[PDB]
């Protein structure tokens, strides 16, 4: 069957440290609603 | 500067970097605890004459 991945499979993607910010990175990750 | 830290790193972070890609937090290997960088004291000298 099929089921709907809403906003699953996120993960840190490096590792180092980050704290109020918003980062982006392209790296293999799970595409929302899939 | 160093400078003991309540920064939480994650067992495989050891160094946490800034927006200009310098590091701004580290994790001593010998011992697991986390220190607060800072570059040291700087600025501008003017003269007034």
């Amino acid at each position: 069957a099929y089921t709907n991945s809403f906003t699953r499979g996120v993960y840190y993607p490096d590792k180092v440290f980050r704290s109020s910010v918003l980062h982006s990175t392209q790296d293999l990750f799970l595409p929302f609603f899939s | 500067v160093l400078t003991e830290s309540n920064k939480k790193f994650l067992p495989f972070q050891q160094f946490g970097r800034d927006i200009a890609d310098t590091t701004d937090a580290v994790r001593d290997p010998q011992t697991l605890e986390i220190l607060d960088i800072t570059p040291c004291s700087f600025g501008g000298v003017s003269v007034i004459t």
